[PDB]
């Protein structure tokens, strides 16, 4: 139902699925959260310039890699996020990638529509990510346990080194 | 430019895409005469005496003889443009069957020579404009109630739930709670005004014991509303006596379950994981959920039916009575739309059947 | 760095070489839609009445097809880790013929093209990590039950017993048992809710006749479990009812041994000087040796069948859950073990038979 | 003389022993007022818009303190005779727990104050009564559908199957597919009439797709039905797509297998050696059997599945409706079945114990 | 609204209902058909005298238990009236009794008002009765048929041991 997704996103998808063999300089350099947006047009899913964390960039200027992931979301338009989770359930310690579908009750309903028409069109592109989150108001993404609420309800222990 | 015709069950909404509001608003009646040969729409609800008034949307198209005449109306009379040269969306009622809906784009392509079209589901363009692709959507009309749980972008086809109570019920309950007071509104030019009456005037009681025991000796309830020939008639606590027939369907003496409890045994009939995703994104749509203090009323009456640990959230949005027409008008106006329609060249070389594979 | 991935019968267990606990847990399954082409673990069980589900290690691996598939998924999909840049350890059933351990080594080099492995018993490294090295492995999987009597390092392939019964039949023998209560459970997505009242509210009974007797009577037994939409279940004594399927399994109407004389009919298969050391030795492992209570019916009734001075003893490890996964989580974090692996010049230089002679 | 008093799922059948059809044939429902106490069978089937309808058979016995209202209303008002002077044969589903056996036999000898009584298997009734002492039995009722297979008198509990789905679900689904011609069924009078357009114009198609590709063009299905009032409704293709809901439960939208793979699934769940002799004697009864050609429909599809050197052979009897009534009038009429009985006596000497001893 | 059911009629209706073991003496005397009026003050529903059908006089003085329950009722008069119909449905055989309102066209009003507004209170003391019938016309009772419409409609195929 409309709108197909850049070859450039697809590019840092393939960057956070499957990590390889780095050196401390380049492990450094991959992304811990990246918000994808819609070009001036409207024709395409885009990778947005200047909105996304580093993992290198953790315990300096960002204090603490979720936190400061609920401030890079505009709270009058809509985004979709891509974010690499690191928790501990009960027995296990897992790391996997959440797909935020951000859509504010506060946006326009051209830019509402126009990202909920084309979720599909960009989640069949992300082959094997399992935790997809529609999240509306900001109350909902905003607390620490409302990620660990999604991920595994009450056996998460430990989300982002915090714990719960 | 593209036309964006609603097939509403009592009022068809019908615009050019990109606008914000539709062009045309009229109801979907075809009057004939008891002894022109038909009147279709507002001239239909202005002659008086002499008219047997017939519905072909009555949420289903029911006659397709009565159905051509509608849509005449709306491309000629009312838009003001020949339908030849502009594609035409439609929508469909959810739970609609596979032969309605090959006859819907035959009528359009070989009577009104559309160069193309496109059919959506009215409860999936509802959701889509709350910024969802998963939630429970309560679509309140004229003259038919739905609950349709969708996940992931499609709807639950056995989980749907339909109620047969709906806003037309209440303008006919509306005109018989007004005769208690003595106004004796009767005729079909008196079945509009109270009509108007019920958009004004109504509002719906966030608990109805000590609501209408505040009705006897408050004087802040009572209103006064001016008629068409300036007579001034007072309604007191029939102003949330009439919407609360969608809460308790006894009053207008069906046994069946209430808006709250209708939505409620639609979360039960889908699946155990997905139950948390719908009480949490309750979202409402059409013209009888305009009310003020219904999603103060369908939080408080849910919640006491569902279990202690799920969060029950009822989204109302402002623009909620064209929100299915809006989300066509949007998603039809769209450039990157161009290559979704069915045109005519594929009605050509796959008949009636191109339906199914192009608007699933 | 190294990977090693457990090759389970019901739950691919799959980390990285010096962690205490596997990244990856999810089953071994392949869907495919009834009429994207094939779905893997945990997509495969969270999608309803469409897909048909096939197991490829339904202990032993059946199909090769399917077996690539789920392989496949826990390096990219899981794991997250490249497999050319990674060295893969992986274990094997006892009984496996030798045909399957080539062609297990043939598609780790010629279809992920890992720089090098090696395969590891799964009932040796249960033994290793309980500080022994002669004694016998009880290890209760999902799909499949072995006891592997083990002298000195080294299995006795005659007198490894086989029992067919194991967690996965006490799974659909409880949404029997539940189903006499009135709890209907039957979807797919109703099995993994049965599944985890499994885990966390049942246990064995030391003796069934007299905990049945008190069931009856006592209010202490009986449970209360919260579901995914937050209803509350009352389970009472379907809790020591099912794991009692492990030691009489005239319950689930097959005529098989319990877990108590299939492992006395394997010391008793092996040679006669050794048994003394292998009745004070018995280990458990697997996801459904957990049950608490079950070491101490496993010391009761092997005690009624073997002669009176015979010393049983029951070793359960509180991590033996895993203990097969952390045994090759060791050994292959060894700064020393760096020369023992099958490197990929060495398949190049003697095919799939290498296997044999580097990892006996 | 004697009573038998079939507890059916959603039809209680009673009668005097010898007779050749019960005299009794009522719902297994007792109704309360939403805000005379309790209402029970007929009487809340026929009071409209103030009861809510509860089931304590909804095939297990669920609510004791409802079940003496049901059998209350069997002796005195129904068949018309005092309990105490009349010895009292019952049925129970197959699968019944325990203790739910000896709370049968303790309301007949405490509450009702029987002489003597005997309880009974429904599935190894039918069997007997088809001339057979092996055969797989498909006893599908109102609320619940078994495969019971027998071998020499015994039913085999770990291979009898039971799905959910039944004829009081394709009631619940003829109001949908008759509300999309557009008749608007949706009262509690207006499911009694649904159900017996059920029974009179329903039958089974031999293939679906080449009798809905024929269902387009001829006019040979098409039915006309005449309602309680004298309205005349017209009845199409949803004649033959109503009881395929048995053949393809997805319909319905559950995932569960249909009737001819439930059966089979029940085969091969018994021992090699004796599924020859189920293959060759399936043996069906309860009311949702009785559409005609649904032993045409098993026999193919059953086919299909089984391996082609075995012989499929489904037996319908043409009484089949009340064969599990019938096969316990003849048997409780017989005058050598006189010590058969459990006796008041028995009863005073052994408590409810003595059910397991002489009823098995 | 007004009169009240004596007590000798509820032992009558218990003597119907639920019948019990007999001799074949006193099984030939049971009521097949009762009559029940009002006392000559008007306060009392009581069972009417000399105007019953015994089971027993059924095949000798009785030749059909319908035609000669027809005959009881007076045609300038009210009355309610009890009857134990004997049917044979399609598929099975029952027997099960029917609670007759008559009130004739004919009847003064001071008849037909006291027994329409005593109804209910001879109705609620009768349990488990399924089969009302109000009568006015002659006509409406007279014929085999018109029972038989009440009881099942089309279903009814032997009414009293005769085929409809
Ligand atoms: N403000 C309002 N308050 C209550 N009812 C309203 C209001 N505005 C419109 N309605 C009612 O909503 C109904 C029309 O809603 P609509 O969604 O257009 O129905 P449909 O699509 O079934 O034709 C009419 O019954 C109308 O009276
Ligand atoms: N705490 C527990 N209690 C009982 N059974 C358990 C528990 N935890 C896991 N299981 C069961 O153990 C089985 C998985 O054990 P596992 O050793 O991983 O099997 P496999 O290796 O054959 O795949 C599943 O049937 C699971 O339900
Ligand atoms: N001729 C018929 N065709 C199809 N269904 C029928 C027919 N006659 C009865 N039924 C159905 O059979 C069911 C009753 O069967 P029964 O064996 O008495 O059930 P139960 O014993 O579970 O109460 C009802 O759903 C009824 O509508
Ligand atoms: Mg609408
Ligand atoms: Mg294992
Ligand atoms: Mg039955």
């Amino acid at each position: 139902s409309g709108v197909t997704v850049n070859d450039e996103v697809i590019k840092v998808f393939n960057d956070m699925k499957v990590r390889k063999s780095s050196t401390p300089e380049e492990i450094k350099k991959r992304k811990k959260a990246v918000l994808f947006c819609l070009s001036d047009d409207k024709k395409q899913i885009i990778v947005e310039e200047a909105k996304q964390i580093l993992v290198g960039d953790i315990g300096d200027t960002v204090e603490d890699p979720y936190t400061a992931f609920v401030k890079l979301l505009p709270l009058n338009d809509c985004r979709y996020a891509l974010y690499d989770a690191t928790y501990e359930t009960k027995e296990s310690k897992k790391e996997d990638l959440v797909f935020i579908f951000w859509a504010p009750e506060s946006a326009p309903l051209k830019s509402k529509m126009i990202y909920a028409s084309s979720k599909d069109a960009i989640k069949k592109k992300f082959t094997g990510i399992k935790h997809e989150w529609q999240v509306n108001g900001l109350d909902d993404i905003k607390d620490r346990s409302t990620l660990g609420e999604k991920l595994g309800g009450n056996v998460v222990v430990s989300l982002e080194g915090k714990p719960l | 430019t593209a036309l964006v015709c609603d097939n509403g069950s009592g009022l068809v909404k019908a615009g050019f895409a990109g606008d914000d509001a539709p062009r045309a608003v009229f109801p979907s009646i075809v009057g004939r005469p008891r002894h022109k040969d038909s009147y279709v729409g507002d001239e239909a609800q202005s002659k008086r005496g002499i008219l047997t008034l017939k519905y072909p949307i009555e949420g289903i198209i029911t006659n397709w003889d009565d159905m051509e005449k509608i849509w005449h109306h709306t491309f000629y009379n009312e838009l003001r443009v020949a339908p030849e040269e502009h594609p035409t969306l439609l929508t469909e009622a959810p739970l609609n069957p596979k032969a309605n809906r090959e006859k819907m784009t035959q009528i359009m392509f070989e009577t009104f020579n559309v160069p193309a079209m496109y059919v959506a589901i009215q409860a999936v363009l509802s959701l889509y404009a709350s910024g969802r692709t998963t939630g429970i959507v309560l679509d309140s009309g004229d003259g038919v109630t739905h609950n349709v749980p969708i996940y992931e972008g499609y709807a639950l086809p056995h989980a749907i739930m339909r109620l047969d109570l709906a806003g037309r019920d209440l303008t006919d309950y509306l005109m018989k709670i007004l005769t208690e007071r003595g106004y004796s509104f009767v005729t079909t030019a008196e079945r509009e005004i109270v009509r108007d009456i019920k958009e004004k005037l109504c509002y719906v009681a966030l608990d109805f014991e000590n609501e209408m025991a505040t009705a006897a000796s408050s004087s802040s309830l009572e209103k006064s509303y001016e008629l068409p020939d300036g007579q001034v008639i007072t309604i007191g606590n029939e102003r949330f006596r009439c919407p609360e027939t969608l809460f308790q369907p006894s009053f207008i003496g069906m046994e069946s379950a209430g808006i709250h409890e209708t939505t409620y045994n639609s979360i039960m009939k889908c699946d155990i994981d997905i139950r948390k995703d719908l009480y949490a994104n309750n979202v409402m749509s059409g013209g009888t959920t305009m009310y003020p203090g219904i999603a103060d009323r369908m939080q408080k009456e849910i919640t006491a039916l569902a279990p202690s640990t799920m969060k029950i959230k009822i989204i109302a949005p402002p623009e909620r009575k064209y929100s299915v027409w809006i989300g066509g008008s949007i998603l039809a106006s769209l450039s990157t739309f161009q290559q979704m329609w069915i045109t005519k060249q594929e009605y050509d070389e796959a008949g009636p059947s191109i339906v199914h594979r192009k608007c699933f």
